[PDB]
């Protein structure tokens, strides 16, 4: 019947916590799963305080899950963690305490690998905040406190019977013979110099039991700092404010350890005393973190008026975020001690651990950096490995993560760089994986590129090993890391190659090309004309491959670098491109009574098409008010090409392996500079290019259908129309 | 007349010339017309313990040495423009005997730098920043005396180090301004923060000649909203629309449509009335925040724009497309401009001469029409009233 509810607030977060209660039964069994879904959905659906105070209850659930069950209502608390965090971007941190009980679950060890998912969700959750019950009092009555704080004692009591009383003066309390509630009188409302020692240990002996609780803990408590409504019938007590007192967290942590303290002795008194009645339970009979803060402040209020008294007497009282990127440091120290590992089932752990670290690096202060050089520290024992092993793919993802640290913003972690290289000249010589090494730290070279020399030598030696002879994605890592002039004359050298089109070579020089790129930061922009005649070299490659698309990224690093000239002879390459397609659409012609093929030469002009998007300049089409329309009129012809049939498809295919809508700004050139303004004055062809679109329903007798040019750019607006109603599927 | 006062033209006394403002406004008659403005911004300087605070005798000491080698460098100031070693009490005569080693100089005079210096160091045990002891304690041809400090240029200074140093000399300058409220008008009564930054210059070439001094020491130390509603008359709900916002201060606009029904005391976009980006962050904002595009650079012409009946709303920085799609209509809409207390917008509506550059680009071409080809009239607006 509790599937049903699956189907003010405060009343309803009181259901949740008997919901939590049937899942501290469950933590018959399958329907109790079906009731861990009524909690679960509960939670989806959600305020969320309350919730976060029964997962609080959850949270001690899940210390007590490392009982699988009870890891199962960590799942959904971890769901709802993540929910929440999606809310989060008070007790919060308390809960990341409870994400480091999480970690000491992680410390007591399948099932395990969910737990640690559920747990990497929780951490994440902590990640947002960073941006059967089994008292253990500790034993009191054996400590002993020294004598001198026993007068110290008479003083807390003093003022202990001070507040009973005043408390009593407040509601109008006196002196009297007996315990008449209604005549608002009580027997003991008399000073407290006149009570017998005894009368005094009534007040003292839960105190005496804190202080003893305090030196059982070891805590420290010494002389430092000195010391420092009408009124009623009867004894007047005028009791110093203790409640403007501010504990240090330090402090803080020992007043919520203290109420911790009478929450385990007053909840195993409750607990002998029910298994003397053989009664059953108390509210308040659960583990001390369970407890809503306001079920904390009932002894709270207590343990902060001890230690705030004691603050007010001066004494020092001691036990004896980026904080959790700290303990991310303290997980490199067990990332040392898997280093210890290394040297020869917790590494299952140390796996899992990887995972969380990863996840963790998503989220995201020069401890941060150190943990960056402790991740250095642990890719070098990954390298140790380079020249389960799914793991090490996983501290692989973990060393790009280790990049993405990079990204966030000692040297000698470029020394292993430094040993990477000459596993480069074993290249020579031909441990695929020290190139992947050399792959993450080509991702962490853009990260420089986001914002020891000698090792970027050797770097330049592994470019001289890039010219000793699968190598062009070396390349592209090579000009990942070029993130100098000889290198200038030798890109002259490389743009006479370009002139030379023996590819592959062109490919070995296509990252001195990028690196060229690079040295954009003058004469450089002629030379990147130069290297946009490289693009025309690389389009003469592409006239019938990856390491082609490698280049098209440096065709985007001429993006960066875009001059109309080459686009002049780009505009008759991309024609090129536009009878090549019409050749193959021809052919496609030919199928009709193929195409498949020259897909992949669609492919490549599809990244010439992305050159084209490098080109992209319509603020000189702006100026033109040219050539560029025409350019516009071939890229329709390539619309029409993509509006034919299945070879639009096989493209889809070659994306599947790994525009237009610009030269809809020529169109408006058709309607015209100024002109065009007294056209929008007006509110002048594009009303007959609207006709022609409505002839394109049924193509150049529609532009007959109507100066026959303009009729002709009505006919480019037609197609460019049909091609919108192509445009209306999606 | 007799009265006691100071003259306003004294008042020019902290930076700012003596020119004339309408008071507030929120628009100011710019060249290409009307800028939105506002919504304007604004004190006496205090002097602060420190003094409460008491560095350690050990650290003074060194502090003693830091303000030797500082007093060598105002020998270095100040010999090489005509001064020499030996008694004489006045500055116009071009001599001073506290020209030199601090054993040398007078212990009274010497203190005007050794326990202003421990001043310093008392600031930084009133910050609460870090200054611990992070290393180990340790040529021109002057006329007359000729101090030889170990070079202060070593590790250059952290930035942390110059703003904290900053403040010290503030403080002190406050400290001084306390001096001469014992002293209507003083040539420095101002606070450091506001002033001219040539008369700022001293007091920062004193901070970082004494960081120098401490690099040296191996010392280290690290530590209400305009807006502007289109009328309601013109609220568009109709086919496609369009606007350019030109922009002038680089600041935290949130230019973009809105309905009618907005509520002013909400800054824009909070609520559901709202469809805006600011003007910094690049951010687009509804409902709260989320990454959008770049903010634009000072001058940096802002493009709205809305299209209809396919809903939309897009944004462009100069024709730079970069939003808000898939709005549903509900009465709107209207362009909406907002204001940090600095800043200046420009929301021109129509009159196609009146766009250029930003506008034919895009806009134009999209089908998008500017207000004014339907109005006549000079478009309304309405600013919020404090």
């Amino acid at each position: 019947l509790a599937v049903l509810p699956l189907i003010p607030l405060f009343a309803g977060t009181e259901h949740r916590a008997i919901m939590v209660d049937s899942m501290l039964h469950t933590v018959r069994g399958r329907s109790l799963t079906k009731a861990q879904r009524d909690v679960i959905e509960d939670c989806l659906m959600a305020r969320p305080s309350m919730l976060q105070h029964l997962l609080r209850r959850l949270v001690f659930d899940v210390p007590i899950l490392n009982k699988m069950p009870l890891k199962l209502l960590t799942n959904h608390y971890e769901r709802c963690w993540k929910y929440y965090c999606l809310p989060t971007g008070t007790s919060e941190e308390e809960l990341h305490l409870t994400r480091k009980l999480f970690w000491g679950i992680f410390d007591s060890l399948y099932d395990q690998e969910l737990y640690r998912m559920a747990m990497p969700c929780l951490c994440a959750i902590a990640g947002a905040l960073p941006p059967n019950f089994d008292p253990r009092p500790v034993e009191t009555l054996n400590v002993i406190i020294p004598e001198k704080l026993d007068s110290f004692i008479n003083k807390f009591a003093e003022y202990t019977h001070e507040k009973w009383a005043f408390d009593k003066i407040q509601n109008n309390w006196s002196y009297g013979e007996n315990v008449d509630e209604e005549l608002k009188t009580h027997p003991m409302l008399r000073p407290y110099k006149t009570f017998s020692e005894k009368d005094k240990e009534i007040y003292r002996w839960p105190i005496k039991e804190s202080l003893k609780a305090m030196i059982a803990w070891e805590w420290t408590i010494e002389k430092a700092r000195e010391g420092e409504y009408d009124p009623r019938e009867g004894y007047n007590p005028q009791p110093p404010d203790l409640s403007g007192v501010t504990l240090s967290r330090e402090l803080q942590a020992m007043a919520e350890q203290l109420a911790e303290n009478y929450h385990n002795t007053w909840g195993r008194k409750k607990k002998q005393e029910l298994e003397a009645k053989g009664g059953g339970t108390h509210p308040l009979l659960v583990p001390y973190d369970t407890l809503t803060a306001k079920e904390k402040a009932r002894d709270r209020e207590k343990a902060q008026e001890l230690l705030k008294f004691l603050q007010m007497n001066g004494y020092a009282v001691t036990r004896g975020y980026f904080l959790s990127t700290p303990a991310k440091v303290l997980g490199s120290g067990g990332h040392a001690s898997n280093k210890e590992k290394e040297m020869i089932f917790c590494k299952l752990a140390a796996l899992v651990r990887h995972r969380v670290s990863l996840f963790g690096t998503d989220a995201p202060l020069h401890i941060l950096a150190r943990s960056l050089d402790a991740r250095t520290v642990m890719k070098s024992g990954p390298e140790i490995v380079k020249a389960f092993f799914e793991s090490a793919s996983e501290d692989i993802e973990k060393m790009v993560e280790n990049l993405r640290l990079g990204k966030v913003s000692t040297t000698v972690a470029l020394l292993p760089v430094l040993t990477t290289l000459f596993q480069h000249i074993a290249q020579h010589q031909f441990l695929d994986d020290v190139q992947v090494s050399c792959y993450r730290t080509l991702c962490s070279i853009y990260s420089l590129g986001t914002t020891v020399e000698k090792l970027r030598p050797a770097l330049g030696e592994c470019l001289a090993r890039l010219a000793a002879a699968a190598f062009l994605e070396p390349q592209l890592n090579e000009y990942n890391a070029c993130s100098t002039l000889p290198m200038l004359c030798s890109y002259l050298p490389r743009w006479w190659e370009r002139g030379p089109e023996p590819a592959l070579p062109a490919g070995a020089p296509p990252p001195c090309t990028a690196v060229t790129s690079d040295h954009l930061n003058g004469n450089i922009l002629r030379i990147i004309v130069n290297n946009l005649g490289i693009d025309e070299a690389t389009w003469m490659k592409r006239l019938a491959v990856s390491r082609a698309r490698p280049e098209l990224l440096h065709s985007h690093f001429i993006p960066t670098i875009g001059k109309r000239a080459g686009k002049v002879v780009a505009e008759e390459e991309q024609l090129r491109l536009e009878a090549k397609a019409e050749a193959e659409e021809g052919e496609l012609l030919v199928r009709d009574e193929c195409r498949d093929l020259y897909a992949l030469y669609p492919l490549l002009i599809r990244y010439v098409d992305n050159n084209r998007a490098h080109w992209l300049p319509n603020a000189n089409a702006e100026e033109l008010f040219v050539g560029e329309i025409f350019i516009y009129w071939s890229k329709s012809h390539n619309f029409k090409r993509e509006e034919q049939n299945f070879v639009v498809q096989n493209e889809i295919n070659n994306m599947s392996f790994l525009m237009a809508k610009a030269g809809d700004a020529q169109s408006g050139g058709s309607d015209q500079t100024k002109k065009k303004r007294r056209g929008d004055r007006y509110s002048t062809l594009k009303k007959m290019l609207p006709i022609g679109l409505n002839m394109c329903a049924p193509k150049t007798r529609y532009a007959l259908k109507d100066v026959r040019e303009f009729l002709q750019n009505n006919l480019h607006l037609q197609g460019k129309v049909e091609g919108s109603p192509s445009l209306r599927w999606q | 007349p007799p009265p006691g006062y100071a003259p306003c033209h004294e008042a020019v006394l902290p930076r700012e010339r003596l020119r004339l403002e309408p008071i507030k406004e929120y628009r100011r008659e710019g060249p290409r017309g009307p800028h939105l403005v506002g919504p304007s911004r604004c004190f006496v300087p205090c002097p602060v313990d420190t003094v409460q605070i008491v560095l350690p005798p050990h650290l003074e000491r060194i502090r003693e040495k830091l303000a030797e080698n500082i007093h060598e460098l105002w020998a270095l100031t100040r010999i090489e423009q005509g001064w020499t070693y030996g008694p004489v009490r006045d500055d116009n005569k071009r001599l001073h005997p506290c020209l030199v080693n601090f054993h040398s100089l007078p212990e009274p005079e010497r203190n005007y730098n050794l326990q202003m210096s421990g001043e310093t160091l008392k600031t930084l045990l009133a910050l609460g920043c870090h200054v611990g002891m992070a290393d180990e304690k340790a040529y021109m041809m002057s006329n007359g005396y000729k101090p030889a400090p170990l070079d202060l240029s070593h590790v250059r200074l952290t930035p942390a180090q110059t703003t904290l140093v900053d403040r010290l000399a503030e403080n002190g300058h406050n400290v001084w301004a306390r001096d001469r409220v014992a002293q209507r008008r003083n040539p420095r009564l101002v606070p450091y923060r506001l002033l001219d930054e040539a008369t700022k210059r001293s007091n920062r070439d004193s901070l970082c000649q004494a960081v120098r001094t401490l690099l040296g020491y191996g010392y280290n130390i690290e530590p209400r909203v305009r807006i502007f509603r289109a009328e309601k008359s013109y609220t568009v709900q109709s086919g496609r629309w369009y606007f350019e916002f030109e922009a002038v201060t680089t600041g935290e606009m949130r230019v973009g449509w809105a309905r009618p029904e907005l509520r002013p005391d909400v800054e824009l976009g909070a609520d559901e009335l709202a469809y805006v980006f600011n003007g910094h962050r690049g951010q687009r904002w509804h409902l709260g925040s989320e990454p959008f595009g770049r903010p634009w650079q000072s001058g940096d012409v802002v493009g709205c724009m809305i299209d209809l009946t396919e809903n939309t709303i897009i944004f462009t920085l100069n024709g730079e497309v970069l939003a808000f799609r898939e709005i549903e209509i509900g009465d709107g809409f209207l362009p909406v401009c907002s204001l940090g207390p600095g800043q200046v917008g420009h929301l021109n509506l129509g009159q196609d001469v009146s766009s250029l550059r930003f506008f034919a680009i895009c806009g134009l071409q999209e089908g998008f029409e500017p207000f004014a080809i339907n109005m006549q009239r000079p478009v309304t607006t309405w600013f919020s009233k404090s």
